[PDB]
């Protein structure tokens, strides 16, 4: 299957 | 005795069919658990735990059903993953 973007936590 | 062997004779178990999820590559993990939570009922918790088993074993049982059901939860989720675009096959074994 195919995994979600992660998103990230740090600007 | 006659009665008796007549009671055997009508305890044929039931025909049941395991409902299976199959792996492919181009369907989204968060979509299969959309899947299982829409068409089997599972909580979230549940419906994430299958959705790696098929990821990471290659398929996995989403429940056991009548013949006749499980053609029908077959034919459902299928057809939900077509119309939205996506390959995700379910199908059906003889438990």
């Amino acid at each position: 299957l195919v995994k979600s973007k992660a998103t990230n936590l740090l600007y | 005795q006659l009665a008796e062997e007549k009671v055997r004779d009508a305890l044929k178990p039931p025909s049941m069919y395991k409902v299976i999820l199959v792996n492919d590559d181009y369907t989204p993990m968060e979509f299969v658990i959309d899947v299982l939570q829409k068409f089997f009922s599972y909580d979230v918790e549940r419906a994430t735990q299958l959705m790696l088993a098929v990821h990471y074993q290659g398929k996995a049982i989403c429940g056991v059903f009548t013949a006749e059901v499980a053609e029908t939860k077959v034919a459902m989720v299928n057809k939900y993953a077509r119309e939205n675009e996506h390959p995700l096959l379910c199908t059906l074994e003889k438990a």
